[PDB]
Parts: structure tokens; C-alpha cells; sequence
């Protein structure tokens, strides 16, 4: 049941909404993420003018609708929105959607009761994009056309002047698109337009008020060599760093040299600064001249064309398989399952040991049935080398079109190869996604973009054989 | 061991194939790792928020949106019909704020213009070759720590990495990649010795092994041999331009970190002064643009000789008394001895005992012992000269047709040359770029190495006196200030009667009985600007405008326009990143070619909106050998009214050629800041400038020196760090800041040997340029001798 990938469940179109009759799209997808563990998965869905609010519930009828409509929210003013993220009031612990779009304000509602939190005023241009810390969730980021990061606190004690901080100085010179937190909420990952991926190091903000923000005037990284044209989508995984850039058709894993989140938070006079301007990266963590940064691997994402503002998403929890999801711009879902690297790699390697030592006298046994590394070799003894392969490597000895299916998916040998998607699902009509989501629990995974479409995908699934 | 390019190819291609093999234990043990460290969700609630939430399907008047649902199974994702629409009810939710005016960038306050490094146009809102190269680089890193293991494998005489890179230094494409003097410091680490003529034969073949194997052309990862090579710690410094530069020729070696990089104007050795050339080199304004050490050092001896007619150290003084020593004590002693010079009443016994940790009858043995000789100087005979007819500087005064006579009062022509330093008169006949590099003279400034006595072109200050109000633009004396006339603004050393000394101190910057009287022509010194507020602009189209926080009166300096000084180049750059060809670009010298940029840095004057009839007037001032752009109200303003000027031709087109309270206004106010909207009657917003990071670009540019020691760099970062705070234009204040920063850091001045040793360099420079008072080296060597003393404590 762990290699389970996920597959297409319900899919909806919420009515256009920014009428031209079809230009509508819905642009982020957030699953809330304070609720008890189990409970059942809320997502926000947040199109131009709507925050379109969901519960998932499994379903043993096939034909049912696990989708149900809880909350439908209109931004009632004059901004076009597209960045969302989740908070909660201090007080009630109610949930908290905050929305931002093309007037440079956050708007916060309360989701359950609809009705305005409050508003964060104060960014020069229009929002792209929004992130929560995970260390404190009354900390919220957002990025802007104003080239900055802004950094607000929902804490009672900031409600009077909620910008604790803000990132800005030289580092960033054109439109931002992207802000991802670091899990210890301390590291920050900003990128946009300019090319530039910028990591910054956050202060810790006292718990009382702050007349002024911060202002951070140096990132503690800066790179504008890992892409070659707009980057429009970053995040860490673990300590790497996941980005996507325009006209590549790939997310690329890479890492900070020497950059670990185990080592002490630096302060802002740490930072390097531009004393050479032919320098295109530059770092504080930095350990024959070093790079400064290593390419890990790619993963191909083809037929992104020139489309830009499309976000990938990972399922990182604690005992299930990392899943790295993403839609592209021509009707396709692609999922890679992280765990499988290392299950082929481990598998390769016990085969290529049993070729040797057994002169080519090997038998293959898929795992995942009755059989076992000793029930097989009770059947031919110690005359046959018995290698066990994992169930989802299939073919088309091995041939060498097998072998070379088996590398572009799994083979992690090459930091400028193309890693082929694990499981990539056709979708029906014209489609280009824009975000992804994940429920807690990995059972669903929810996929939104244009013609105001949301797909949405499901593995453990509970269907038992018709239902209408 | 018979080797040839084809068997140490295919050795090094076998070498090669664990390249991908650690790769890819690499990614795996990552990834491995990260999936351990995956973290538990934080913050959950106890209960389900959302439970007691139904769906709201519809089974009036309120409005109501459609969504079609589908249902999908299999593998392939095929629906099980054509879908199910249903009906939604909308709640509207209004925001219940405006967004604030637009802007882009994070716009920070600056105290004074800064410098700018010129950038590069990476991005706009040869490609092939920007992107050939970043994949060629991120390959040579790759490869570059396989080299020596691999070389240690295959054992070849001869082919070392230091023999490997003798041969590159050899090869004809070293002239089409390297210089002389690179040439020359490669050589001196290496030679071109290349070891027995086997040695010279494989090393030759290793190399076109290695290209054969890793830098075929066919493939965009590739790398020469070469391009590792130059990677190397040992090689790559020597293409590296971020270079800061008998008795006497050991004195002018000693100082010449501080000859070179000490500013003239502000003291620093990172500082805003000086040019950038179109590569980032800098030539500072130091001592070195206008002779070095000597040409300033002669004048001062041949005006000691010139005078011809206290309390003992407490360090066991040679003037009551009278361990082998290191060469750089012997050096100490040399520079101090140099640069104190044929002096009355300062000597080196002293200063020199508390720099070292020795007893001043010991530096007196020593002294005496080594009989230093300082070089003989001539009498230096002035020929008197004409007075000019446009300017007698002892009246201190402009007469005839001065303004067609010298371009001095007119800076949009002016082109900035060195301070002249030629040993002669101050004529075109010398070479006085003073007198003849422009289409007219300009006066002699108090850098110039000429004196008042000698040379009718020196300025010397204003006459000016009274016991009311003066230096002013419409002066009621019937005798006009000749600073205010030169569009300039007093020198608090020269114009010695109109307490210029006392109000363009920032000290004294708000004793507003002190500047009721005396000298009005110190307003950017000064450095107080009315009180301004923050808001949405009355025009409409304008985002923010600068409103009045308080009442300003006709004539009164209202604020400074500062920002980032840059090239022409580099406006036209920035306008291109930005996307404008919106870019506003203040000239400051339109000749010599500089711009004040407050696009990101500056001050609230970057929001003072335009208007034919405006209420204040820019004017470009000569202050301290800085340009500056300060602003006067042309008429009365009343607190809350929105400033205007006339933007007139001061922004081209590059490409195309009492407390203080908010006020009340219709507009919104705010917060420069948090953008926070001010309410009338609250306590206006004066929040500290900010300048941490900006003293940390100025103390990485000098760590970035390779020519530097780590003692100097020490010890320039340290007073740099102290006097950089203190914005000096004038060498007036530089005495207290001196004394201050010597009794700051006394101890840590005596704790470490370099540190007294780099800082008596120092004061040797500043003594050389007669800078530096000789009471306050008296007073250094009391501070320093006590804090020696405090520290006998272990
Ligand atoms: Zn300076
Ligand atoms: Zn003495
Ligand atoms: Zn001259
Ligand atoms: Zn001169
Ligand atoms: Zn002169
Ligand atoms: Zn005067
Ligand atoms: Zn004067
Ligand atoms: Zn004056």
C-alpha cells in the first residue's frame, strides 16, 4: 500500500468569475493544516474573485461525490487575487484564510463565520504570493511586484503595526513570485522575475510592539546561476532546495554548500555583501575554489511552453513516501515518488552483486507476493543467486529498453539528466495547472488551473464496486 | 610506464566513471536524510473547526454561483457521465482598508549620497554564451576535486598539479587569456622549470589527454584542463584586481596603505568620496592623487625650518632619564621620526615608548644609537605674483567681471581634476590644472598644495561678520558673503567670522539661539531639515508627495536631496532594469557626469512631487569639496501643506539623449516606514537613521583587498567603523574625533602589538598632511601610557 500513487477521483469547473467567458483560473490551492490528526481534509480553492472552501470525505460508492462545498467566499472589493495561506485567530483559534492579489493588500477572513479579520496595507504592488511559518502560525509572508518580502504577525501584541519585517536592500531588483519558509520558520526563499533565488535568515521578533519592521538588507545566499530565465516557484525540502524557472520544463534539486538548519541561525551583519558586482552568487555558508551551490537532479516536467506561475508541490510527512507533484501546461499531471530512488538503486546493486558472484546465474522475484529471500532460495538452492524486485519496476534478463525505462525514472547518476515522471496522468480538455495541494494524510491530492478547474486525485481509496 | 596521450585518455576515462557513481550516493544518502527529517505538523487544534460545516448546495436575493462536479475511476481517469451541476450561495466580504500608494524597491534613508558600484545588465524586463558558460562552470567544480586523487593514482612523472599548471603558464593560449604581470606572479610561485625532459613530455600529454576526454566540443559539459586549473587557491589570486595599491623610500613603503587609502575629506579609508572606473576600480581622494607622502611632507619640514627662534612623558621619560628590537620597532620608530619631523615642541621618544611597550629613555638609546638622517630642504623661495582683477584674496572679495572670468560658481560645467601638487606658481605655464584644464580658472581649493601667501587663486574664506544674521543670499551689509556669491557654503576653517566654526557642526545642529544669528550658509552641514511628513500627493496621477510638518519661512533650507551618485552609464543601466525606456535621475555635475539616484536610497525629498509654481527651489552647493543638492522654500509654508518644485531640466531622459506633531490635511499621512496611516495631532515619526549595513559594505570592501595584511585590515576596519559615523567634511572636527576614538579604544589599541603599530601609522599620515594638531599625539601618548598602565592588571 506505500507505492500506491495517487489517481483521478472528482474533478470540478466553478463558474467563471471574471467575465469574455472562459479566462477565469483558479490560481493556489491550500489544505488547511491545524486540524486534529484524522479529521477530515478542508482545502481553499482561490480564483480571481473567490475563495471556494471544500471538504474531502473517502466514499465507498464509486459514483458519490467526496467533494463537498462548505464555504464560498467573494472578495466584494476591486482586487484580482491569487496567492492564499492559512492562519489562526490568537485568540479563538479559529481558522484564518488570507488572500492577496493585484492591489498590494492581505485580506484575512474568517473563514467559518464570513466575515473580515482584518486587512494587511502596506506593500507597494500587486501580491504574488503568501507562505505561513511553520514554526509560528501567526507569521505570514508575502511577496510583491514591490520587489520586497514582507513579514506580518496576527499576534495581539503586533495589531497595531503588523509588518515585523521586511527583506529588502539590493537583493531582489524586479517582480517577486515566490516565498517559502524554511521549517524551522527562521530561513526564507524568495524568486521572481529577475532570476535571483534568495536565502534570507529572519531575526527573532519580540513579543511586543514594534513601531517599525526590521528591514534586512542582505540575504545570507544569492544566486541567479542555477536557472537561465524567471524563476517562478521555490521551496526547501529538508535542507535542499526545490525551484522551477520559465522555459525549462524541469524542477531542479540543489543545495547551499554548507548551509544545514542543525547549525546556529547567522544574524544580519553575517551576510555577504555585493563588493564584486560580476559575482552572480554569493554566500555566507560557503565551507580549488569552491562552488557555492551543487546541482542534485532534474526533474522533466516537458510541455510547460513559455507559461509561467506554475507551482509544484511536495507531500513531506513523517513515515510515508516524499511524493513530488506538478502540472503542466498542456494537460498533463506528473508524480514522482521520492522512496523509489533508493528501492532502484538498492535493487540495481543487488543485481549487478548477483551477476558477479554467480557467473550470470541469477533469478529476479518480484517482491509484494508470497515469496521471500529464502522461499526462493529454497527452489533452486545455492547453485542461483535470487535478486528481488520491487513490484512497480515493470518492462516493456532484462532487455535494454527495460533497463533504460528503469534509468530515466529512477537513475540519479546525472545532475543534468531528465527524470522522467513516476506516473503522469492525461487530463480531459485544454489545461494548465497552476498550484497543487496535498491533505494532510496524502490521500488526496488536488491539482487547480484555468477554466476555474480543479482535479482532484486520490490513493487508499475506500470504492467498492458501483454505487448508481 | 611508457605513456602516450591515447593511454592516459582511456586511464582517465575509466577514472571518470565514478563521477556519476558518487553522484548518485550522493542524491541518495540526501535524500535518504531528508526523508528522516520530516516534520510532525505543529500548532493543530484540538477539535475540528470545521465539523459542525455543512455543505451549502442549494436544494433569495442573495447571489448564487454554479459548479459542474464530475466523478472519475480506473486508471485512466474516464467519468462516469457527463457531470452534476449545482447552485451556490456567496458570501461578499468587503476589504475595510485602501492599499497604500504604489512605489517599488524597500526605499531607505540615507544621511549622505553614497557611492555606487556599476552593475551589470543580467536581466531586462550574448544569451548562448551566458548560459554555455554557467554549465561549463558548474562541470569544472565538479571535476576539479577529482584531480589530485586521480593524478596520485596514475603517478606520472611529471604530472602534478603544480607541474600542470607550469605547463598551461607555458602554452600559446596563456596570451589569450593571461597579462605581463600575471605572467610574472605565476612564475615567482612556480617557475618554468618543469622538471626532466620525460616530466615536460607528460605533462604536455596529460593535458591534451585531459581535453581529448573532458572538453570535446561536441558536448555543452565541457572543461579544459585550464579551466580547473585557474580554480586553483593558488592560482586564482593572481587574477585578482582588487588591489589597494633609503630612509625615506622605507617610510613611503611603511605608509602606504594609509597615503592610499585615506580619504581627504571624511577621514575613512572605505568611504563615499573618490571615482569608480567602469571595471569597479577605485581611485580614492587621498594622498596619493596628489603626490603621496613626500610632496606634503617637503612643505611641512620646509615650514618647520621656517620658525625660527609640555609636562614630561609619565613613561620614564628620556627629557628626565636618557630588549633587542624588532625591525618593525626600528620601522615605528623611522616613520614616527619622518613625519614628527624638525618640530618644536612634539618628539618621537614619547609617542613612539607608548606605541611599543617601552620606556621612553629606551626609544632615546635606540634614536640615538641608529642617527636617522632626514633628506635636506630647501628654502622655498615664493615668486611673488599679480594679484588677479577678479578676486583679492585678502579683502576676500569678487570684483570686475568676475562671473565671465572663472567657471569656479559654476558647477554644471565644471570637471573634477586633481588638486593641484606641482612645485611652482599656480599658471597654465606649470601645468595647474587649477588655473588651465578648464576654459576657465577655477580658485585653488584647501587641497591644493599651494598656501594663501603664494597663489592669488587660493581661496580663503568669506569676511564676513555680525553680530545678527549673515552670509546670506541678499545680504543687507552692502558687502556680499563671496561663499554665498561662489554657490558654495562656508568653510568652518576659513570663513573665521561669521561662526561658520560653530554651526556647521552637527553638534550645535539644534542650538536654534546659536543659528538665530551668525552665519546662514551652513545649512547641509548643519544637517537639520524641517520637518516633513509623508503622504498621498494632492495631484491627482502622483502616488506620494512630502507635505510641511511645520511652518517655513521664505529663504529657509528645507531638506537635502540625497541618494546613490552614479555614472551615466550606469542611469541609463538602471533605467533599462527597471523597464522605463518613471527613472528619476537628479544631476548633480552635468560635465563631469554624475547623477543622484534616490530610487532605492535617499531621503523623503525623492517623493517631492513637481509643479510649475513651486513653494521650494533646488540648488546645486560646493560644500567641503563635496556637491550637494539642498532645497529652499521660495515661499512662506504653513504646516500641512504639500512641497512642490519646478523638476525644470534636472532630470534628463539619459536614453533618449513646540513639539513636532503630525499635521491636519485632507491627504493621508504615513509612516515613511511601516506605511502605518499618521493621525493629526500625534507625536510626528522621527525614526534614527539605520546605517548598519552600510558600514558593513565599507568594512567587507576592505577585507576584500588582497594586498592588505590582516594586522592593517584590522586596524583600518576599526577606525573606519568609528569615523565613517561621524560623516566629517571638514578637518576642522577631525581633532575631537580623533581624541574620542583614541580614549574609545585605548585598551584595545594597547592589547595587541599591530594594532599601536598600524594605528601610528596613522597618526604618522595625518601628521604628514599637518592635519593633525601636535597637542592631541601629546594627549594620544597620555591615553595610550595609562591604558598600558591599567593593564599591568594581567
Ligand atoms: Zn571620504
Ligand atoms: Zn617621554
Ligand atoms: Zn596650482
Ligand atoms: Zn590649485
Ligand atoms: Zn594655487
Ligand atoms: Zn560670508
Ligand atoms: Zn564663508
Ligand atoms: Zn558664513
Amino acid at each position: 500500500a506505500e507505492w500506491e500513487l495517487p489517481r483521478l477521483r472528482t474533478s470540478f469547473i466553478f463558474q467563471d468569475d471574471y467575465k469574455s467567458q472562459d479566462l477565469a483560473e483558479f490560481f493556489d490551492v491550500k489544505f488547511y493544516p491545524y486540524s486534529p490528526p484524522g479529521a477530515p481534509p478542508v482545502f481553499a480553492a482561490t480564483s480571481k474573485k473567490h475563495a471556494v472552501i471544500c471538504r474531502l470525505t473517502q466514499t465507498t460508492d464509486k459514483d458519490a461525490n467526496p467533494c463537498e462545498i462548505i464555504q464560498l467566499i467573494r472578495d466584494d472589493g476591486n482586487e484580482a487575487n491569487c496567492a492564499s495561506c492559512w492562519s489562526k485567530d490568537p485568540i479563538t483559534d479559529q481558522p484564518l484564510l488570507c488572500i492577496a492579489g493585484n492591489e498590494g493588500n492581505v485580506k484575512v477572513y474568517n473563514v467559518t463565520e464570513g466575515k473580515l479579520y482584518r486587512t494587511l496595507v502596506g506593500h507597494g504592488g500587486g501580491i504574488n504570493d503568501l507562505a505561513t511559518s511553520p514554526a509560528n502560525p501567526y507569521i505570514i509572508a508575502s511577496a510583491s511586484d514591490d520587489t520586497t518580502i514582507r513579514i506580518w504577525s496576527l499576534a495581539p501584541e503586533h495589531e497595531k503595526q503588523p509588518c515585523v519585517c521586511i527583506l529588502g536592500g539590493e537583493g531582489h531588483s524586479y517582480d517577486l513570485l515566490s516565498v517559502a519558509f524554511h521549517d524551522n520558520g527562521r530561513y526564507v526563499l524568495s524568486a521572481g522575475h529577475d532570476q535571483v533565488i534568495n536565502l534570507w535568515a529572519l531575526p527573532e521578533f519580540p513579543n511586543e510592539h514594534m513601531e517599525i519592521p526590521i528591514v534586512i538588507y542582505y540575504p545570507h545566499f544569492s544566486s541567479s546561476e542555477i536557472h537561465n530565465n524567471l524563476v517562478d516557484c521555490v521551496a526547501f525540502y529538508g535542507d535542499l532546495i526545490l525551484s522551477r524557472a520559465c522555459h525549462e520544463d524541469t524542477i531542479v534539486l540543489w543545495r547551499i554548500e554548507g548551509f544545514s538548519s542543525d547549525d546556529p541561525i547567522p544574524g544580519p551583519l553575517d551576510a555577504p555583501t555585493p563588493t564584486d558586482m560580476t559575482k552572480q552568487t554569493r554566500s555566507y555558508f560557503t565551507p580549488s575554489r569552491p562552488a557555492m551551490f551543487t546541482r542534485l537532479a532534474q526533474f522533466h516536467t516537458p510541455d510547460c511552453g513559455v507559461q509561467f506561475f506554475m507551482r509544484f508541490r511536495m507531500y513531506h510527512v513523517p513515515g510515508k513516501h516524499p511524493i513530488l507533484a506538478f502540472a503542466n501546461a498542456k494537460s498533463k499531471t506528473f508524480f514522482w515518488d521520492l522512496a523509489r530512488f533508493g528501492e532502484y538503486a538498492r535493487f540495481m546493486a543487488d543485481l549487478k552483486e548477483a551477476q558477479q558472484s554467480y557467473n550470470g546465474r541469477v533469478v529476479v522475484v518480484d517482491q509484494g507476493q508470497g515469496i521471500s529471500l529464502a522461499q526462493a532460495q529454497q527452489v533452486h538452492g545455492p547453485g542461483v543467486g535470487v535478486v528481488m524486485k520491487p513490484a512497480w519496476l515493470v518492462p516493456k534478463g532484462f532487455s535494454r529498453e527495460t533497463l533504460q525505462a528503469w534509468a530515466d525514472m529512477y537513475d540519479l547518476s546525472n545532475p543534468v539528466g531528465l527524470i522522467k515522471a513516476h506516473r503522469s496522468l492525461a487530463i480531459d480538455g485544454a489545461f494548465v495547472g497552476r498550484q497543487v495541494g496535498w491533505s494532510p494524510e496524502g490521500e488526496w491530492c488536488v491539482v487547480v488551473g484555468n477554466g476555474n478547474r480543479a482535479l482532484i486525485y486520490q490513493r487508499w481509496g475506500k470504492e467498492r464496486g458501483l454505487g448508481s | 610506464t611508457e605513456w602516450t596521450v591515447d593511454k592516459i585518455a582511456s586511464a582517465l576515462s575509466v577514472l571518470a566513471e565514478e563521477v556519476p557513481q558518487n553522484h548518485s550516493r550522493l542524491v541518495n544518502f540526501l535524500l535518504e536524510e531528508t526523508e528522516k527529517r520530516a516534520p510532525q505538523p505543529r500548532h493543530l487544534s484540538k477539535t475540528d473547526p470545521f465539523a459542525h460545516m455543512k455543505s451549502k448546495a442549494i436544494d433569495e436575493g442573495v447571489p448564487t454561483m454554479d459548479v459542474k462536479f464530475k466523478q472519475h475511476s480506473g486508471e485512466y481517469g474516464k467519468s462516469r457521465n457527463s457531470g452534476r451541476r449545482f447552485q451556490y450561495p456567496v458570501v461578499c466580504i468587503k476589504p475595510d482598508r485602501e492599499p497604500v500608494p504604489p512605489y517599488r524597491f524597500h526605499h531607505a534613508e540615507i544621511r549622505k549620497n553614497i557611492l555606487a558600484l556599476n552593475s551589470q545588465l543580467n536581466f531586462v524586463p550574448p544569451r548562448s554564451q551566458k548560459i554555455a558558460k554557467r554549465a561549463q562552470a558548474e562541470y569544472a567544480a565538479t571535476l576539479a576535486p577529482y584531480l589530485e586523487p586521480w593524478l596520485r593514482k596514475l603517478n606520472i612523472e611529471g604530472c602534478t598539479k603544480s607541474n600542470l599548471i607550469r605547463f598551461m603558464a607555458s602554452q600559446p593560449e596563456s596570451d589569450d587569456s593571461m597579462t605581463p604581470q600575471q605572467k610574472s606572479n605565476l612564475l615567482d610561485t612556480y617557475s618554468d622549470d618543469m622538471g626532466s625532459p620525460q616530466a615536460v613530455r607528460n605533462a604536455s600529454m596529460f593535458t591534451e589527454a585531459w581535453d581529448r576526454v573532458f572538453n570535446d566540443q561536441s558536448k555543452l559539459r565541457r572543461v579544459a584542463l585550464r579551466d580547473i586549473l585557474m580554480l586553483d587557491k593558488n592560482v586564482e589570486p593572481i587574477f585578482d584586481n582588487k588591489r589597494a595599491k633609503a630612509l625615506m623610500q622605507k617610510v613611503i613603503d611603511a605608509l602606504g596603505s594609509y597615503t592610499t587609502l585615506g580619504c581627504l575629506i571624511c577621514f575613512s579609508h572605505d568611504c563615499e568620496h573618490g571615482e569608480i572606473e567602469r571595471d569597479n576600480q577605485k581611485r580614492c581622494f587621498s594622498l596619493e592623487e596628489i603626490g603621496g607622502l613626500m610632496p606634503s611632507l617637503r612643505r611641512k619640514w620646509a615650514a618647520q625650518i621656517e620658525q625660527r627662534q609640555h609636562p614630561p612623558c609619565r613613561n620614564e621619560c628620556y627629557r628626565i632619564h636618557g630588549p633587542p628590537w624588532s625591525e618593525n620597532e626600528v620601522g615605528t620608530l623611522e616613520w614616527m621620526f619622518a613625519t614628527i619631523g624638525y618640530s618644536q615642541t612634539l618628539r618621537p621618544e614619547c609617542f613612539v615608548g607608548a606605541i611599543l611597550g617601552r620606556p621612553c629613555w629606551d626609544v632615546h638609546r635606540k634614536l640615538q644609537e641608529l642617527d636617522l638622517r632626514l633628506p635636506p630642504v630647501e628654502p622655498r623661495t615664493i615668486p611673488k605674483q599679480k594679484s588677479l582683477p577678479w578676486y583679492d584674496r585678502r579683502k576676500k572679495q569678487l570684483m570686475s567681471d568676475w562671473a565671465d572670468a572663472t567657471i569656479t560658481h559654476e558647477h554644471a560645467v565644471r570637471e573634477l581634476f586633481a588638486p593641484c601638487h606641482h612645485d611652482g606658481p599656480c599658471t597654465a605655464a606649470n601645468g595647474c590644472p587649477c588655473a588651465s584644464a578648464g576654459t576657465h580658472p577655477v580658485l585653488c581649493e584647501r587641497f591644493c598644495l599651494c598656501t594663501a601667501e603664494e597663489c592669488p587663486l587660493k581661496f580663503t574664506g568669506c569676511a564676513c561678520h555680525s553680530s545678527g544674521k549673515t552670509c546670506l543670499q541678499r545680504q543687507r551689509e552692502g558687502r556680499p558673503c563671496i561663499c554665498v556669491q561662489l554657490n558654495r557654503e562656508c568653510d568652518p576653517t576659513l570663513c573665521k567670522g561669521c561662526g561658520a566654526r560653530e554651526r556647521a557642526d552637527p553638534e550645535n545642529a539644534y542650538d536654534e539661539v546659536l543659528h538665530s544669528t551668525g552665519c546662514q550658509n551652513v545649512a547641509l552641514q548643519r544637517g537639520a531639515a524641517k520637518a516633513v511628513v509623508l503622504g498621498k500627493s494632492q495631484l491627482e496621477a502622483c502616488g506620494y508627495g512630502l507635505f510641511a510638518a511645520e511652518d517655513i519661512e521664505e529663504g529657509e533650507f528645507v531638506i537635502e536631496y540625497t541618494g546613490e551618485l552614479i555614472s551615466h552609464d550606469e542611469g541609463v543601466r538602471r533605467a533599462h532594469r527597471r523597464g522605463d525606456v518613471v527613472s528619476y535621475l537628479f544631476t548633480l555635475l552635468e560635465q563631469e557626469g554624475i547623477w543622484v539616484d534616490a530610487a532605492i536610497y535617499g531621503n523623503l525629498s525623492r517623493y517631492i512631487n513637481h509643479a510649475t509654481d513651486g513653494n521650494i527651489m533646488p540648488k546645486i552647493m560646493y560644500v567641503n569639496h563635496e556637491w550637494r543638492i539642498k532645497f529652499t522654500a521660495i515661499k512662506d509654508i504653513k504646516a500641512g501643506e504639500e512641497l512642490f518644485f519646478n523638476y525644470g531640466d534636472n532630470f534628463p531622459n539619459l536614453t533618449k539623449k513646540r513639539p513636532l506633531l503630525v499635521p491636519k490635511t485632507t491627504q493621508p499621512l504615513f509612516d515613511p516606514l511601516s506605511k502605518v496611516q499618521l493621525l493629526p495631532g500625534q507625536p510626528l515619526p522621527q525614526h534614527p537613521i539605520d546605517d548598519s549595513w552600510l558600514l558593513l559594505k565599507h568594512r567587507d570592501n576592505l577585507q576584500d583587498f588582497i594586498d592588505l595584511r590582516p594586522e592593517e585590515k584590522e586596524f583600518l576596519q576599526e577606525w573606519d567603523a568609528f569615523i565613517l559615523r561621524r560623516h566629517i567634511s571638514s578637518e576642522q572636527y577631525l581633532p575631537r574625533y580623533f581624541l574620542r576614538f583614541v580614549r574609545e579604544k585605548a585598551d584595545w589599541l594597547v592589547s595587541k602589538r599591530s594594532r599601536g603599530e598600524e594605528f601610528s601609522k596613522l597618526v604618522a599620515t595625518l601628521l604628514a598632511r599637518r592635519v593633525l594638531p601636535e597637542r592631541v599625539v601629546i594627549e594620544a601618548t597620555q591615553v595610550l601610557n595609562d591604558a598600558r598602565g591599567r593593564l599591568r592588571e594581567q
